[PDB]
């Protein structure tokens, strides 16, 4: 399973 | 033996490009297992190998819908970073991420991984304490302080620590070997050359040495059916062949082979 | 910026001629991803060239495998030439037997 990231850059 | 699991994603732009391309391919011990392609024209994420295809249809509608957030993420973010490189409109911008786990041959975790590229360079990455950011350039600092602020890293350290390794575990049990290497010398008139091959072996990790004491090589490379070639070669006065031997060190091997021109 | 694509021609079984084979072109190590590869058969464009899914390396560098049947007379020559925005003009290498 693949991570979903958090805040933006 | 150990394991590991990797997510590679890329966002690129290009100069008229409405929205940019989003590709999104996992890894299970460095072989491809699941991709998503904002391209295609049904675009989610596909299993990539057969015992993958085992997966009931929520998985594949709970990741392809992270893929679409991730896809906005990289989109947003890529705006972003023009804005902090005072990068004008007209251009090609790449961003990279790579993601995942390591494990020891106990099954435990060894190392989280959580790094990030823009333009094919560094651009911040999470260390491996999970909590600390590295971060070189100045413009990176916006992202750090950013995501410092927002308490980004201890939801990374959560994942890292708890999904990828329990669905590593997960996937390494559906998908239940080392290719050795067969290698060979050539003979070619350079004073004449010795050519060693090393053929037909996964993974890709090797070397070849020339000797008594401790030369020209090529890159490993894929044969293109999983398995992967490599060759080295001396040049070496006439009839002293014999003087000279080739060694082939790899993992799959009970013991180094040793070979010279016959 | 840029990384200048690494090329390397070569058959995915040892060669033989008359005898069927694969044709690889493998370029490694360049940025940015947009690259254009063709395969030639003495001086003329291959039909169907197979494209790998390309990919990038841990030191963030696209790679990508190009590859087509094909069979090794001892007069055909084959190359791969390959276009990417690193280098002014395409760069081509030709196929050795024994490389």
């Amino acid at each position: 399973k693949a991570v979903a990231n958090f805040a933006t850059m | 033996g150990p394991h590991s699991m990797r997510y590679f994603e890329t966002a690129v732009s290009r100069p008229g490009l409405e929205e940019p391309r989003y590709i999104s391919v996992g890894y299970v011990d460095n072989k491809e297992f699941v991709r998503f392609d904002s391209d295609a024209e049904n675009p989610r994420y596909e299993p990539r190998a057969p015992w993958m295809e085992q997966e009931g249809p929520e998985y594949w509608e709970r990741e392809t819908q992270k893929a679409k957030g991730q896809e906005q993420w990289f989109r947003v973010s890529l705006r972003n970073l023009l804005g902090y490189y005072n990068q004008s409109a007209g251009g090609s911008h790449t961003l990279q991420q790579m993601s995942g786990c390591d494990l020891g041959s106990d099954w435990r975790l060894l190392r989280g991984y959580l790094q990030f590229a823009y333009e094919g360079r560094d651009y911040i990455a999470l260390n491996e304490d999970l909590k600390t950011w590295t971060a070189a350039d100045m413009a990176a600092q916006i992202t750090r302080r950013k995501w410092e602020q927002s308490g980004a890293a201890e939801h990374y350290k959560a994942y890292l620590e708890g999904e990828c390794v329990e669905w590593l575990h997960r996937y390494l049990k559906n998908g239940n070997r080392t290719d050795s290497p067969k290698a060979h010398v050539t003979h070619h008139p350079r004073e004449v050359t010795l050519r060693c091959w090393a053929l037909g072996f996964y993974p890709a990790d090797i070397t070849l040495t020339w000797q008594g004491e401790e030369m020209e090589l090529v890159e490993t490379r894929p044969a293109g059916d999983g398995t992967f070639q490599k060759w080295a070669s001396v040049v070496v006065p006439l009839g002293k062949e014999q003087n000279y031997t080739c060694r082939v060190y790899h993992e799959g091997l009970p013991e180094p082979l040793t070979l010279r021109w016959e | 910026i840029q990384k200048t694509p690494q090329i390397q021609v070569y058959s995915r079984h040892p060669p033989e001629n008359g005898k069927p084979n694969i044709l690889n072109c493998y370029v490694t190590q360049f940025h940015p991803p947009h690259i254009e590869i063709q395969m030639l058969k003495n001086g003329k464009k291959i039909p169907k060239v197979e494209m790998s899914d390309m990919s990038f390396s841990k030191d963030w560098s696209f790679y990508i495998l190009a590859h087509t049947e094909f069979t090794p007379t001892e007069t055909d020559t084959y190359a791969c030439r390959v276009k990417h925005d690193s280098m002014a003009e395409p760069k081509t290498v030709y196929w050795d037997r024994d490389m």
